[PDB]
């Protein structure tokens, strides 16, 4: 570890910092560090690891789209041969893609869920194993597609029945656990119905508890309310 | 693509 | 070069592609790869090349303005100490700034100028070069300052006495040449006078030559001449 | 920031 010899509090300080400047290779490297530090991660260090690696691999995600739409083409009957780049470059960033995932997942295993009793920091570690098991589910496509799928799966499943236990239906982590895990049922597993029932039942539930949370927490949730009602929109 | 966070 | 074994068209092909998927940073590394062969460079590859690198070089100089901002606010009079990690942070955006510019520096310097001699490319390198030595400036100073200054202003001028000599005065790489320059004046010489008679010189004489252009031409002069006025309404 | 390409 390159951060091995800078302070954790420097590391998170610069981390903020990197989010400032959008920097977030920077910042996940910064995240990483401090995770590798050893101890536990606060409510915010975890919002800064998530925030960070979601930047990060969401570009790559974009990225390996455009090129994999462009791949596909180049492979449609009528085509002109254009040699093996396209597939050799999706291929370079579909690889620095599961690595960045092997990262993220390899600090969970090593060892933040382990040491993660709570259920505010269960949840969310579950949470972030079964998104970066469903980002290498995206681009998989060998004998091991199936058991990445079912780690995702199972992932999203141990964090969910915390979160329906020991959350309230506001909680914005098993609001937006729900939403995430009915979007892995909707574009991974072909279980479009599953996903529209978990999404409308997740807003129904939360509807109802609205009506005890502060206008601060209202605010949180609803927001993410707004993103469940908004996939039903584009799946119904 | 859908939503999530 | 990690791209030494890789063809010359396949860089070309491969920095394409990255520049569709919004991959920067990969699309300057396959270019400096094309450049490593030694051939001279087409127009369009001229313009991958700096589309490329203009694009990495402005998202540094963005954070590295961010990072500036915070760190003279931590040194105004009533902020609480910090540390030093605000410092070490710019400093490490920054040298990687100058990293990259001293990367496309030496490509112009090994051998891309020397072998440059129609002015459509000679005028397009020696203005990436005032363009990569205003960067450096940006950053700057130490002992050197001047010095770098100077580099950019004698690459400018170079590329702006070949560019009166040998382009009409609606070439987009001449005006493209004087914009820049005329923000050089402007931002890094303290010679803002400089920097309005040159926009507005430059503007006036590119449009006593719109007649002679097609309507594709036209398109592309006029629109760095509003660039050149919208500094001109900045300034004045 | 002023205007350059
Ligand atoms: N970026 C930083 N520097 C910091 C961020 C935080 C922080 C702490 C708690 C919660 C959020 N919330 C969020 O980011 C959002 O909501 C979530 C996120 C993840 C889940 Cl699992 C559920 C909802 C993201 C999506 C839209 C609404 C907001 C952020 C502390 S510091
Ligand atoms: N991105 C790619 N794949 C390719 C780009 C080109 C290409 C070839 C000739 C010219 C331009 N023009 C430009 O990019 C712009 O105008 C310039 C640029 C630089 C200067 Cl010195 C002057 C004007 C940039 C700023 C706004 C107007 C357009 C592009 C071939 S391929």
């Amino acid at each position: 570890g390159a951060m091995g010899s800078m302070e954790r509090a420097s590391l998170i300080q610069k981390a903020k910092l990197a989010e400032q400047a959008e920097r977030y290779e920077d910042m996940a490297a910064f995240m990483k560090g401090a995770v590798e530090k050893g101890e536990e991660l606060s409510c915010e260090e975890r919002n800064l690891l998530s925030v960070a690696y979601k930047n990060v691999v969401g570009g790559q995600r974009a990225a390996w789209r455009v090129l994999s739409s462009i791949e596909q083409k180049s492979n449609e009957e009528g085509s002109e041969e254009k040699g093996p780049e396209v597939r050799e470059y999706r291929e370079k960033v579909e690889t620095e893609l599961q690595g960045v995932c092997d990262t993220v997942l390899g600090l969970l295993d090593s060892h933040l869920i382990k040491e993660a009793g709570d259920a505010e920091s269960r949840v969310f570690y579950l949470k972030m194993k079964g998104d970066y098991y469903r980002y290498l589910a995206e681009v998989a496509t060998g004998d091991d597609k199936k058991r990445i799928i079912d780690s995702a799966r199972s992932a999203y499943q141990e964090a969910m029945d915390i979160s329906k236990k020991e959350m309230p239906p506001t909680n914005p982590i098993r609001l937006g656990l729900a939403l995430n895990f009915s979007v892995f049922h909707y574009e991974i597993a072909n279980s479009p119905e599953e996903a529209i029932s978990l999404a409308k039942t997740t807003f129904d539930e939360a509807m109802a508890d609205l009506h005890t949370l502060s206008e601060d927490s209202y605010k949180d949730s609803t927001l993410i309310m707004q993103l469940l009602r908004d996939n039903l929109t584009l799946w119904t | 693509f859908p939503a999530t966070v």
